[PDB]
């Protein structure tokens, strides 16, 4: 039997910034969802379109796992039909979403004395973001009428900013790791099935 | 892209760059105030320089979005708070001279030393020393010696500095489209915009005068009582129809009359309520005090304290290992970090100060959601008025019996109530005339009503007319008496104490009405009243986002500063004093002088 690789997704050494979030296509393997119940402190285990109990005996074609690191106050922005800075410029979920959202605290790993400046998030974008879209552009944001011409100054800002994680911040400003599961079923034959 | 959108984007960038820089400055300052090391001071100074540079650079950028173009009443408040120039409007030479003058006044106040006659090997500083002589000594010539010395050496060394300080602080204000430096100070109370809730900078003088015209009877009766009780300690120095000499008020300047309780106690056989020995015999520590305060706050509906509060806060004196600054402070480092620095001791005083500081911290926790530039109190007097009322409810005998620190068979006699009320009045009521006098004098000096050669004359004419205190020896134009006070030599506002005193009793009366308390107002406790906690939280969460006229209405029901609640707090004392002063003279004459 070949178990699905949910181990290397949840328990990775390093994660990715929100604006460039990883995606793994978990396919053609049997998936045991009892492994996910490890890591007992879960700040959120909200599930949409399914129920956690019966998730085993209902099997699909492709499963996508998306991972990134946000702050605590923004965990509520990874529900369908929400509005905010992260949900509009960084990661957007469709209104008809099916799947689960998992978030757990990672203060002891992602916060250092002096600051962890390797996690970044987008602050300025021209228009909103269509569902499941990834933008890694770093062009200068033009907020005025005078062309920027690839520099920064009056009404010409740098789109990406950096978190300042420290081991002394509050619960709302401490790092959190989020993994989002998307279940796709289609007329193409179903492959990923449980026990 | 209109101007408003550009302003919103600029504010969004500023709000992210300011939080980080301010957090690094605040953490450096905390580390300096906990330890003491040459390295920690250097780190503090570097972080402070970085923060000051960031603010200096950003104000120039904000002066490119015209103020009239924006109609949001929230972006305008934040941009206005960035657009102040300060002392940058002046030329470089004048700015350097002003900074030098301020530094010189501070360093001449800080290390002022007076020497007794014909004995150079014995000289005293301000603290300790002269503060102990005028707080515990019953000799007359000993107090007058210190009072004259302090204004002879230190007082006379500041007037030439003070004149140029005034003339230079008027130029900065006039370059900022004000009338004088006095109007600049009155800008903390200005509300422009929202209809009905408007307050002008000139209305504050009228409001203060109207409120002070009502406190005069109670102050007169207190003054007559203290005068009657002071003739028995200095038999042949105080006139029964005159004014109190300025050096017999328990302090160098007469700001507080607390140290007169020994001489003016109504009933000396019955002692006050002290729970210091009860706490020790129950084996209490600092942690117990702070958990009791937290339990008090949760009953009214306010939230708990953060898990970081119990880990990153100092609540005990470290000892000989570390050198710390033992001053009770409440810190809001930003980004969810809340701490308290306090060298807690087992004493009722620390028991009350814990409630006070926790009230500060709760107010800080309330407005964490607002933008950075709107994370302060409604005005300069709301914060510690909110902090103070929590200590009033923690000292009432009803609260102490509930927590068990006081015996359950103790009965409240009506003779200790007068003691408590008089002790409170000697600190709260005896300082309002002094505050009003000093602020009026400073306002008139800046405007130009008092000429340069009639400063001390009008200063001592106002004291014989408002406060009721006369000078012991004559003073002329070579003296600078007001500069002898800390808040005058150092550029500080002073009306905040007056406003706070009037606000706290309004808040207390509103909460006691909401808590369905029947009886005298000074026995009030807002414990176990969830309604009285929602009402306060309806004001604590706003910050500066809304005018202070509206925030007051969310608690008290009125939209202006009022004095009747203060008088309802002192009704029994007022009646007792009216009964006690039936065979004495109430009032004073502005002709008698000790040197006459
Ligand atoms: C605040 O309330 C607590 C809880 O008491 C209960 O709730 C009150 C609203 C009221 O309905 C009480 O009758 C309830 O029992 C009080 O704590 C109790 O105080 C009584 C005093 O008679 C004591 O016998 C109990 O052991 C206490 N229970 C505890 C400590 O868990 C508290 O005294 C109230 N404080 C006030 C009124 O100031
Ligand atoms: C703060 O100072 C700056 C200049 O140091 C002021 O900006 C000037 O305002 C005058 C007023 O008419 C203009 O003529 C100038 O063009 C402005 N710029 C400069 C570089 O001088 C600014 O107004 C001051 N702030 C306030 C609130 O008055
Ligand atoms: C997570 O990875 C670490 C390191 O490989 C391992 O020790 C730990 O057991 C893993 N956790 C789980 C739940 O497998
Ligand atoms: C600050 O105080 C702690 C407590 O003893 C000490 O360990 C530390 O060395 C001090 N800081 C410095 C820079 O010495
Ligand atoms: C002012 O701008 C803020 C933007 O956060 C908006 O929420 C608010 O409604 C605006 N005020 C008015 C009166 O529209
Ligand atoms: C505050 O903390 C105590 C113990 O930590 C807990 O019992 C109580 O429910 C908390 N209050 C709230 C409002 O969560
Ligand atoms: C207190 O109560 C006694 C009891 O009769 C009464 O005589 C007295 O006037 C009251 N007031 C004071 C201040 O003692
Ligand atoms: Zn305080």
């Amino acid at each position: 039997t070949n178990l699905c690789p949910f181990d290397e997704v949840f328990n990775a050494t390093r994660f990715a910034s929100v604006y460039a979030w990883n995606r793994k296509r978990i396919s053609n393997c049997v998936a045991d969802y009892s492994v996910l119940y490890n890591f007992a402190p879960f700040f959120a285990f909200k599930c949409y379109g399914v129920s956690p109990t019966k998730l085993n005996d209902l099997c699909f074609t492709n499963v996508y796992a998306d991972s990134f690191v946000i702050r605590g106050n923004e965990v509520s922005q990874i529900a369908p039909g929400q509005t905010g800075n992260i949900a509009d410029y960084n990661y957007k979920l469709p209104d008809d979403f099916t799947g689960c959202v998992i978030a757990w605290n990672s203060n002891k790993l992602d916060s250092k004395v002096g600051g962890n400046y390797n996690y970044q998030y987008r602050l300025f974008r021209k228009s909103n973001l269509k569902p499941f879209e990834r933008d890694i552009s770093t062009e200068i944001y033009q907020a005025g009428n005078k062309p920027c011409n690839g520099v920064a100054g009056f009404n010409c800002y740098f789109p990406l900013r950096s978190y300042g994680f420290r081991p002394t911040y509050g619960v709302g400003h401490q790092p959190y790791r989020v993994v989002v599961l998307s279940f796709e079923l289609l007329h193409a034959p179903a492959t990923v099935c449980g026990p | 892209s209109t101007i408003e959108e550009q302003a919103k984007t600029f504010l969004d960038k500023f709000n992210h760059e300011a939080e980080d820089l301010f957090y690094q400055s605040s953490l450096a300052s905390w580390n300096y105030n906990t330890n003491i090391t040459e390295e920690n001071v250097q780190n503090m100074n570097n972080a402070g320089d970085k923060w000051s540079a960031f603010l200096k650079e950003q104000s120039t950028l904000a002066q490119m979005y015209p103020l009239q173009e924006i109609q949001n009443l929230t972006v305008k408040l934040q941009l206005q708070a960035l657009q102040q120039n300060g002392s940058s409007v002046l030329s470089e030479d004048k700015s350097k001279r002003l900074n030098t003058i301020l530094n010189t006044m501070s360093t001449i106040y800080s290390t002022g030393k007076v020497c007794n006659p014909d004995n150079p090997q014995e000289c005293l500083l301000l603290e300790p020393g002269l503060n102990e002589i005028m707080a515990n000594s019953l000799d007359y010539n000993e107090r007058l010696w210190a009072w004259e010395s302090w204004r002879s050496e230190v007082g006379k060394q500041l007037r030439p500095l003070y004149e140029e300080y005034v003339v230079l602080k008027n130029e900065m204000a006039r370059a900022n489209h004000y009338e004088d430096y006095g109007d600049y100070w009155r800008g903390d109370y200005e509300v422009n915009g929202v209809d009905g809730y408007d307050y002008s900078r000139g209305q504050l003088i009228e409001d203060v005068e109207h409120t002070f015209e009502e406190i005069k009877p109670l102050y007169e009766h207190l003054h007559a009582y203290v005068r009657a009780k002071l003739m028995n300690a200095y038999p042949s120095y105080i006139s029964p129809i005159g004014c109190l000499p300025a050096h017999l008020l328990g302090d160098m300047w007469g700001r507080f009359w607390t140290n007169l309780y020994s001489l003016t106690v109504p009933f000396g056989q019955k002692p006050n309520i002290d729970v210091t020995d009860a706490m020790v015999d129950q084996a209490w520590d600092a942690q117990r005090i702070f958990k009791e305060a937290e339990k008090f706050f949760v009953s009214v509906g306010l939230p708990n304290m953060t898990q970081g509060f119990w880990e990153n806060s100092m609540l005990t004196d470290p000892g000989n290992v570390q050198k710390a600054v033992c001053h009770p402070t409440a810190w809001d480092l930003g980004k969810g970090d809340f701490r308290i620095l306090m060298c807690t001791k087992v004493t009722m005083d620390d028991f009350l100060t814990a409630h006070h500081e926790m009230g500060h911290i709760q107010y800080d926790m309330a407005y964490a959601a607002q933008p950075f530039l709107l994370r302060n109190g409604a005005n300069e007097g709301f914060h510690e008025a909110v902090g103070e009322i929590m200590s009033l409810s923690a000292a009432t005998p009803k609260h102490l019996k509930s927590i068990g620190l006081l015996s359950p068979d103790f009965q409240e006699d009506n003779e200790t109530e007068i003691n408590f009320l008089l002790k409170q009045a000697l600190t709260i009521v005896g300082t309002l005339p002094f505050t009003y006098m000093l602020e009026k004098w400073r306002w008139m000096v800046f405007k130009g009503e008092i000429p340069k050669d009639q400063w001390m004359k009008k200063w001592w004419e106002m004291k014989r007319e408002i406060v009721g205190v006369v000078e012991p020896v004559p003073h002329d134009e070579t003296y600078c008496d007001p500069a002898s006070l800390f808040h005058v030599s150092n550029d500080y506002s002073f009306i905040r104490y007056y406003t706070r005193t009037l606000y706290q009793f309004q808040f207390q009366e509103a909460l006691c009405q909401a808590a369905k308390h029947e009886g005298p107002l000074h026995k009030c406790d807002i414990s176990n009243s969830t309604e009285a906690g929602q009402k306060l939280f309806n004001m604590l969460r706003l910050g500066k986002s809304e005018p202070w006229t509206l925030a007051l209405e969310n608690v008290v029901g009125a939209k202006n500063m009022n004095v009747r609640p203060l008088l309802n707090y002192f009704e029994p004392l007022f009646t007792w004093l009216k009964d006690q002063n039936k065979n004495s003279f109430v009032g004073w004459s502005t002709d008698w002088s000790p040197y006459a």
